[PDB]
RNA sequence: GGGAUGGCUUGUGGCGGCCAAGCGUUCAUAGCGACGUCGCUUUGAUCCUUCGAUGUCGGCUCUUCCUAUCAUACCGAAGCAGAAUUCGGUAAGCGUUGGAUUGUACCCACUAAUAGGGAACGAGCUGGGUUUAGACCGUCGUGAGACAGGUUAGUUUUACCCUACUGAUGAACUCGUCGCAAUGGUAAUUCAGCUUAGUACGAGAGGAACCGCUGAUUCAGAUAAUUGGUUUUUGCGGUUGUCCGACCGGGCAGUGCCGCGAAGCUACCAUCUGCUGGAUAAUGGCUGAACGCCUCUAAGUCAGAAUCCAUGCCAG
RNA sequence: ACGAGAUUCCCACUGUCCCUAUCUACUAUCUAGCGAAACCACAGCCAAGGGAACGGGCUUGGCAAAAUCAGCGGGGAAAGA
RNA sequence: UGGAAGUCGGAAUCCGCUAAGGACUGUGUAACAACUCACCUGCCGAAUGUACUAGCCCUGAAAAUGGAUGGCGCUCAAGCGU
């Protein structure tokens, strides 16, 4: 028998994955996104434009 | 085939016959009475004829009571054709050709007066009467005897006289591609216990004894097959499993066993000159 | 062809080696002691056993004489232990009983007594053929 | 099919269209796979292929010297009678390695308790038993001779003749050894033992014929297996 | 089956060739349970003068 | 000498050491990888593990035995009440790893998930996020503005920090669980517009994962205590009276080494492990609004998945649940982290489609065999309490 | 060695056709194509060469009962098998001609 | 009182005679000798030739390693049409079974296959070698007794110590929440059926393979909806003897006994799940020198095994 | 006939086994009290080398983090050995 | 020899034209045919071929816990010869 970590195993299940399942997948996953986008929808210094310092080590100590 | 036919056969069992062959001057092959042709080893026979023409070879029929004497003498008379042969019942208490088989063994020691002890080895089938022979020989139980088969398994000495040494072998039998199970069985190499499927082998115990024996031995008549015959002996005595149903396996044992230990009277007939 | 039934689901395997179940069919035994089951896998100390429709390989210890000297090939039909079919149904029967069959698949006998199993009756298509009640 | 398919095959549809082309660059780069074979390949696999190499390269070499040379004995005088053809009376072996007794003997301890008796000595070497021997019994048997161990007959070779005969054996004469070998008949290497010459034809000078005569053992017949001898003629 | 996926992919419509009296029936969901009972049970051509 | 008749070794050596696991909730250890062209989501959620129960499926599977017919399978009920979105993690490439840069939390936080950072929440001062209310406020969040920029700016992946709403499960449990939730596709400046429009908002499970999709599971296994080598490894029991125990490997060692090793069947520890399962099926999503959640459209009749009596040891499901074929590791009233699968599936099996028939609701504390009040009141008649 | 040597020499011996047993047609025709005589020369010493390997076997083994060294053990062992060898080598024509008549 | 050969070994015989490349040898023309060869060691037979335990091995449980590969993966050659193979190569990832026979190591069946060894054989348990004291027979001895031997019954009985292992806590850095991943381990395996297809191939008998689909064997990790099992739920009922005067309600018979019995625990006796990238070995090549032909190799480079390394997975 | 003598087989029978699972009591566990002994040159992680086929100490490396609890039988230790 | 034309076999293997060509080195045919090799000529352009000797390097046989030029590591050496 063929193992699980075979070359033409691999082929095989990789054009089912781009051939079968793919769009599916994109079509279940573009309907979930749009479900949640629907959830989701409904000077620089002192105005954070400018992103500044937050408010053993890599070299010796001197 | 099972195993238990294939007793016999054992490289242990032909190491020490072939250790007894070698220690001894003259061999004695027992046959049985009963069938004498068929417990003859020829395979020996040729090997001693081959290899080691020098040793003496003689043959001893025992177990002559349970086949008619004439019977016996027409045996005898084609025994001696080939080699020198003697009549035997052996027997502790009472013995038949011991006197003649002992003359015999002094003859072979005044031939061999050279050496300072000659050694006779026996051979033979299991159960043909080997130990009970050297038992008769000595005037003492010896050799220990048991109508099952294979009770000798190691070579033993025992000295009849101060130039005479007996050596006992345990009981072979030669490969052979005709040789049935059955054949076996019936001339007494395995144990009874130990076979599968009993009753197959009591149609030839059947054609092999007049029905009349059988009738008179166990009291029963009017059996149309072996089947039936075998439940009516179980029916009479006494022989039920749990449920009322015939123990046909116990009683063809108890058939097989009295029909090797002689309690049915059976022989092989003499050819005809 | 090894005989082992192809596409055949998972059940509970209820007769292993040694097992002494009835012959459902007129061939002339009467009942077949298991020395083997085909399509048994390897591991150490298991015995092989077989579910109803498993063909396994028998000897007959009461019948006609005949064939009491030949390893037949048998496939089981009935058997005690319960099971489940896909349909989420747990199942017996009273005893334990198979057929005699050639290696092919086709019975040397010619009628079967009682019902036989829906899994041996869709695997062997003669037991199906030579059956008068499927369960 | 039936009879020369293949060939017929062939004939009706030929080959593979590359099958002449990949045939030849194959037997191109046979070089460098045998090359590479000779430096790369390890263990048992590298000795036959060196062995095997080694032999074919005798058998080539061996080819071109005949092919080159296609277009092209005693110091004294001797006449044709006398060709072939060869005081002290030394055995070919007069000196061999002495066997020592542990060599010779290993002990057979009997008993039942933990602390045994080794009274027994077997014999390690082959033996000649005799003609018509029947073994002791075992209470008084020291010295055992073994059946497997046992040889009636050996392979004896000519000297003049140049041919060898399996001959039966007749009788152990001198194991240089020990005098005690060769009362057991122990065939060693070096033994002198008396061979039926039956079968080679040697006769007297008026016509009796010879069946005894003698032979020494040129082989180790415990190591080999087998007995050999020359005839001392 | 052969031009939509092979054995073992194409997947049969079994009511495909229901005859019926009304064609848009063919593919509604047969109700078999309602209220612990068998509505197979209750299927009678006679119901409403029954009822 | 070598060992007579072969044999492979009892257990795997990929699932050591048999201890317990760090904590109780699941860890994600991978998450699947992102594709920015992929629209924004959510690739993980949690849920309480309620029971089991039965259905009978409608398989259409070519090529299988039981086509176009039913099959009686095992599911596993999942109560998943809503979460909610209260922070938002960034995280940074590194030749050390994956590094955490900053954390963004929403300016209300529920009472759920302070008690998470409390081990005494009812002598504690509840003091926890009141400055950081603040930052907020001062500045018009300047300081949030500053950290959102800076995820937006530095970071390659994007975690909101969601909780559960434990209130609405029968658990006693007032400590909700919190875990971060990777967001894929998008840019990240999309997961970062996305995690800031969702936070303080709950988030469903419908949202996140959707009906006939396989997932993964990952819980903590049921606990067996110090289990010796025979259950734990399940090796072969020695012969009646064996001395020093029967229950037991009879060699530890035999062979050099002078040592114990490692792949020894030893007894101890036994279940609470960490477990990853994979490629689970959703058969059900079923809303907690809904009185007929459990009523396919072949049994009409009327009833939530909740089983008569509850189901045992936990209660009733009164949120939206997850039917998951088969069983999953873990136990009753114990958290459950659902995944979406990390590679794109290669069966059929995930590309089926399942109708349900029927769901079994009766009883599991007996031999139920009623699936509502009704049916059983119907089946029995009149009582004698009814009379009085 | 003389398991495999007997093993191969059975398969060799039990596959090829037994005269004796065929139709006369198949037997005659057998004959034409092919000396009969030597066909079952060449079968002879393939079944005689059988048996002499394993009656050297059966010596060797009965000697390395008794031998006493692993030296003597060692020459035993290259004795039976180059006297194998040589039953073997001297096989060259029939096994060619067995394989050109299979 | 004293003790308790080893960088061995492996696949190809010995003896005797020829032949011969060569080594030696020119004031002696001898002597060794690779590669070979020749003699000794039944027309498919026979089954009527089994040839000496002083030296001891087996078995259970369980782990790991080696390759000297039985099967699975890939490849080369063969009248290899197909099917089934045979020989050889890379490869230890993954498996390599169930029984019979003790008058004393080979048979039978399933299977893909039933490969070979090491870590002992240069104080775990249990059967033989094997042998304290009892007893019997056989041989030997005048005898006590011994043995060529055969048979029967028969006393060693830790762990709480250190280390190793399996798990479980833990001081110091305020407490807690969410994480990263150095390193260690790592996992899947084989067979069958449908389609291809009664097609390629074939005189006929017969009879494949790739893509696609569905199961099953062994292993691993879980789980209790269901079905069996388990009952101190002493939950309910029945029943024997005795005792509380009888009924009721109870005690005792160490759980009196029996039937059912939730819950919990459990079982291939139940159910679920087991996942993908890169680099390679043998080989097959491209371009192209060495070497004016040629060449898969030298520079450069393509593909390719269940192999290697990682992800997935477990610990942290 | 008799036998706690040795052996083989048949029926029944069953967890001997496939293949293990579950329950009860007393332990083991924890606590209060009480409380030894065997044994002990010093001590206790491995790998290779250490001619006297011995190594726990030496050489060269791997490495190596307090204090602990329950088991465990590889090693050490342990048999009126 | 059914067929055998150099090329299934056995034995001989010569002469002529020659620049040179075997009573033929292989492929091929039922046999022929055809191709090719040995050999020769034309183009070219200056050094090669064979067999040995001496160095270094590869192979020249290996088992079984993980390990050893002492360890790292070393390639116009941190290897070898002076
Ligand atoms: N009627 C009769 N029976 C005899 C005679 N001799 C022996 N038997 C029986 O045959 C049986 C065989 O006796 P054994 O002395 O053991 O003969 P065996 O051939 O040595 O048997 P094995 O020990 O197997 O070798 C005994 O049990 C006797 O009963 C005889 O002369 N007459
Ligand atoms: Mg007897
Ligand atoms: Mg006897």
């Amino acid at each position: 028998a063929k193992s699980a970590r075979a070359s033409r195993i691999k082929e095989n299940h990789q054009r089912f994955k781009k051939n079968i399942a793919g769009p599916v997948e994109a079509a279940r996953l573009e309907r979930l996104s749009a479900k949640l986008m629907a959830i989701a929808q409904a000077s620089g210094v002192k105005s954070g434009k400018s992103i500044g310092r937050k408010d053993s080590s890599i070299v010796f100590p001197m | 085939k099972e195993a238990i036919f294939n007793k016999g056969t054992s490289k242990r069992i032909w190491n020490e016959l072939y250790k007894v062959i070698d220690s001894s001057d003259v061999i004695l092959h027992v046959l049985d009475a009963r069938d004498p042709l068929g417990t003859r080893c020829r395979h020996v026979e040729k090997y001693l004829a081959a290899e080691a023409p020098h040793k003496h070879l003689v043959f001893v029929l025992n177990k002559i009571d349970l086949v008619p004497s004439s019977q016996a003498a027409a045996w005898i008379r084609i025994l001696q054709k080939d080699h020198p042969t003697c009549a035997m019942r052996a027997s502790i208490t009472n013995p038949f050709g011991r006197g003649s088989l002992i003359d015999l063994l002094r003859q072979f020691s005044v031939l061999h007066k050279d050496r300072k002890q000659i050694s006779v080895g026996l051979i033979g089938y299991p159960n043909v009467g080997k130990s009970s022979i050297i038992n008769a020989l000595r005037g003492k139980a010896v050799a220990k005897v048991a109508p099952i088969p294979g009770e000798t398994k190691v070579w033993q000495y025992v000295t009849l006289m101060k130039r005479i040494y007996l050596i006992d072998c345990p009981g072979i039998v030669p490969p052979n591609q005709h040789d049935t199970p059955e054949d076996l069985l019936l001339r007494g190499v395995v144990r009874v216990e130990n076979v599968e499927h009993p009753e197959q082998y009591i149609p030839a115990v059947l054609r092999k004894v007049k029905q009349h024996h059988m009738e008179r031995t166990y009291e029963l008549r009017g059996w149309k097959d072996h089947i039936e015959f075998l439940e009516m002996l179980a029916r009479k005595s006494g022989r039920l499993l749990k449920g009322g149903e015939p123990d046909v396996d116990g009683v063809a044992k108890q058939v097989l066993n009295d029909f090797m230990r002689g309690k049915i009277p059976w022989f092989t007939p003499a050819p005809e000159p | 062809k090894r005989g082992a039934p192809g596409g055949k689901l998972k059940m509970t395997l209820g007769l292993p080696v040694g097992a002494i179940m009835n012959c459902a069919d007129n061939s002339g035994a009467r009942n077949l002691y298991i020395i083997a089951v085909k399509g048994a896998g390897a591991r150490l100390n298991r015995l092989p056993a077989g579910g109803v429709g498993d063909m396994v390989m028998a000897t007959v210890k009461k019948g006609k004489p005949e064939l009491r000297k030949k390893v037949h090939p048998a496939v089981i039909v009935r058997q005690a232990k319960p099971w489940k079919r896909f349909d989420g149904v747990f199942l017996y029967f009273e005893d334990n009983a198979g057929v005699i069959v050639n290696p092919k698949g086709e019975m040397k006998g010619s009628a079967i007594t009682g019902p036989v199993g829906k899994e041996a009756a869709e695997l062997w298509p003669r037991i199906a053929s030579n059956a008068g009640v499927v369960m | 099919p039936q009879n020369e398919y293949i060939e017929r095959h062939r004939k009706l549809h030929g080959r593979r269209l590359d099958a002449e082309e990949r045939a030849r660059k194959k037997a191109a780069r046979e070089g460098h796979k045998n090359s590479e074979n000779a430096q790369n390949l390890r263990g048992l696999r590298a000795k036959l292929y060196a062995k095997q190499r080694h032999a074919q390269k005798i058998q080539m070499r061996k080819a071109i010297k005949q092919h080159e040379e296609r277009n092209v004995e005693p110091s004294d005088p001797i006449p044709s009678y006398l060709l072939d053809r060869a005081a002290r009376f030394s055995v070919p072996i007069p000196k061999v390695r002495g066997i020592s007794e542990e060599e010779m003997f290993k002990v057979v301890k009997t008993g039942k308790k933990t602390h045994k008796k080794g009274w027994k000595r077997i014999v390690t070497k082959p033996t000649f038993v005799g003609p018509d021997f029947t073994r002791r019994p075992v209470k008084y048997e020291r010295f055992i001779r073994p059946m497997g161990l046992r040889y009636k007959k050996a392979n004896v070779t000519h000297p003049t003749l140049n041919v060898t005969v399996q001959l039966p054996i007749l009788s152990v004469k001198k194991n240089p050894s020990n005098p005690l070998y060769t009362q057991l008949g122990v065939l060693t290497k070096g033994t002198i033992i008396e061979v039926n010459v039956s079968d080679l034809g040697i006769v007297t000078a008026s016509g009796k014929i010879a069946w005894g005569r003698y032979a020494q053992i040129t082989n180790n017949p415990e190591n080999d297996g087998c007995v050999n001898a020359v005839l001392l003629v | 089956e052969e031009a939509n996926g092979g054995a073992g992919v194409f997947n049969v419509d079994l009511r495909k060739d229901w005859i019926l009296e009304n064609p848009e029936w063919k593919y509604d969901k047969i109700p078999e349970i309602f209220d612990g009972k068998n509505v197979y049970d209750y299927i009678d051509p006679d119901i409403d003068a029954k009822l | 000498s070598h060992r007579k008749y072969e044999a492979p070794r009892h257990g795997s050596l990929a699932f050591l050491p048999r201890k317990r696991a760090a904590r109780h909730r699941g860890r994600v250890k991978s998450f699947p990888k992102d594709d920015p062209k992929k629209p924004v989501h959510l690739t993980a959620a949690m849920g309480y593990k309620a029971g089991m129960t039965t259905i009978v499926r409608d398989l259409d599977r070519p090529g299988a035995k039981a086509h176009k017919k039913e099959v009686v399978e095992a599911v596993t009920i999942i109560d998943c009440p809503p979460m909610v979105v209260v922070g938002l993690v960034g995280y940074i490439e590194t030749p050390r790893g994956l590094r955490s840069l900053t954390t963004v939390w929403a300016e209300h936080l529920s009472d759920e998930v302070k008690r998470r950072f409390y081990k005494n929440w009812y002598k504690s001062k509840k003091k926890a996020f009141t400055k950081y209310a603040k930052k907020y406020a001062e500045n018009n969040g300047a300081s949030i503005t500053r950290e959102l920029e800076r995820i937006k700016k530095y970071c390659t992946v994007v975690r909101v920090l969601a909780h559960t709403q434990i209130r609405k499960t029968p658990l006693k449990q007032k400590k909700a669980h919190l875990m971060e939730i990777q967001i894929n596709g998008g840019s990240v400046a999309d997961k970062v517009e996305f995690g800031r429009s969702l936070f303080e908002k709950p988030v469903t499970i419908d949202t996140i994962f959707e009906k006939d999709e396989m997932i993964d599971v990952i819980a903590v296994t049921k606990g067996h205590g110090f289990v010796g080598v025979t259950a734990r490894w399940g090796t072969k029991k020695l012969p009646r009276k064996t001395h020093k125990g029967l229950r037991k490997v009879a060699c530890i060692g035999a062979w050099h080494p002078s040592h114990v090793q490692w792949t020894v069947a030893r007894a101890g520890q036994m279940g609470y492990h960490h477990r990853t399962s994979v490629n689970h099926k959703i058969y059900r999503i079923g809303k907690g609004d809904d009185e007929a959640n459990a009523s396919t459209e072949t049994d009409l009749t009327k009833k939530k998945i909740t089983p008569m009596g509850g189901f045992v040891r936990y209660g009733e499901v009164n949120n939206d649940y997850v039917m998951i074929k088969g069983s999953v590791p873990g136990v009753k009233k114990r958290i459950m982290t659902l995944r979406k699968s990390l590679f794109t599936h290669t069966s059929r099996k995930a590309l089926e489609k399942v109708e349900l028939k029927w769901i079994d609701t009766s009883s599991e504390f007996g031999h139920g065999a009623f699936q509502t009040a009704a049916e059983k009141k119907q089946f029995m008649g009149t009582l004698k309490k009814d009379l009085q | 060695t003389q398991e495999t040597c007997s093993e191969k020499f059975g398969a060799i011996i039990s596959s090829f056709p037994v005269l004796s047993d065929q139709h006369p047609f198949h037997r005659d025709l057998m004959n034409i194509l092919y000396d009969a005589d030597h066909f079952k020369v060449a079968l002879g010493q393939i079944s005689t060469a059988k048996n002499l390997i394993e009656t050297i076997s059966r010596d060797y083994v009965r000697l390395l009962k008794y031998a006493q060294s692993l030296y003597q053990c060692k020459q035993l062992k290259r004795a039976a098998l180059g006297r194998m060898a040589t039953l073997i080598k001297r096989l060259k024509d029939p096994l060619i001609y067995l394989d050109q008549v299979r």
